[PDB]
């Protein structure tokens, strides 16, 4: 019995809106403000997931508000890729089922290079027929995929922790393949989707950080959580104190 | 914080 993945399906965070008033004009500050919101909403969820993945608790209290802090933005990046390509196709950005994003809305909300490399990430789900089984357990991969250069509290864990989730992946892989090239090649193609959601995630801090900053001069609102960990934790990352774990070089 | 009330 697959344990493990009875597991990740049983705790998969449900359909969250973003409370968007799709009345009023695509704005930037309108769009913004609710992407804003629509995390702050979704940090919940990551939160609550994340207590309930096997293993996690065993991580310093220290290290779990960590990891969630330093990965969430490559965490809901993925899973909004993979909402898109399960719904509208990877054709528009579903970031949620009342925040849609079309070309126009891309443009509007000053991020359209960003939302093009999204779209990307969306599309390879797609081309790579990635299953929901495999999508689960790369996205449990990413949590633990961004660490502080200096290491966490109890780094020995971490380690132990991320090198379970990365088996588990490679047992997905092979627990529905024969042949060892194509679960080489298999195991290629899903790594290297891994390491491609961190450069956007880059790109993604650097935006959000550089917009909290002069936020109170285009209007843009920043709720409570979103504000305090973009502060804090986000400038770890862009200062080069916090680094994403690679696969590949 | 809302945040650290989240973990506790
Ligand atoms: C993580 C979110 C919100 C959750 C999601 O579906 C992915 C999406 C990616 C862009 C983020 C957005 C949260 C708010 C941010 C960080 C804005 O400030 C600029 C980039 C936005």
């Amino acid at each position: 019995q697959p344990i493990f993945l009875n597991v990740l399906e049983a705790i998969e965070p449900g359909v969250v809106c973003a409370g968007h008033d799709n009345n009023q004009p695509d704005s930037f500050a309108a769009l913004l403000s609710s992407l804003n919101e629509l995390g702050e909403r979704q940090l919940v969820h990551v939160v609550k997931w994340a207590k309930a993945l096997p293993g996690f608790r065993n991580l310093h209290v220290d290290d779990q508000m960590a990891v969630i802090q330093y990965s969430w933005m490559g965490l809901m990046v993925f899973a909004m890729g993979w909402r898109s390509f399960t719904n509208v196709n990877s054709r528009m950005l579903y970031f949620a089922p009342d925040l849609v994003f079309n070309e126009y809305r891309m443009h509007k909300s000053r991020m359209y290079s960003q939302c093009v490399r999204m779209r990307h990430l969306s599309q390879e789900f797609g081309w790579l027929q990635i299953t929901p089984q495999e999508f689960l357990c790369m996205k449990a991969l990413l949590l633990f995929s961004i660490i502080p250069v200096d290491g966490l509290k109890n780094q020995k864990f971490f380690d132990e922790l991320r090198m379970n989730y990365i088996k588990e992946l490679d047992r997905i892989i092979a627990c529905k393949r024969k042949n060892p090239t194509s679960c080489s090649r298999r195991f290629y193609q899903l790594t290297k989707l891994l390491d491609s959601v961190q450069p956007i995630a880059r790109e993604l801090h650097q935006f959000t950080f550089d917009l909290l900053i002069k936020s109170h001069m285009v209007s843009v609102d920043f709720p409570e959580m979103m504000a305090e960990i973009i502060s804090v934790q986000v400038p770890k990352i862009l200062s080069g104190k916090v680094k994403p774990i690679y696969f590949h070089t | 914080s809302r945040w650290q009330a989240l973990f506790d």
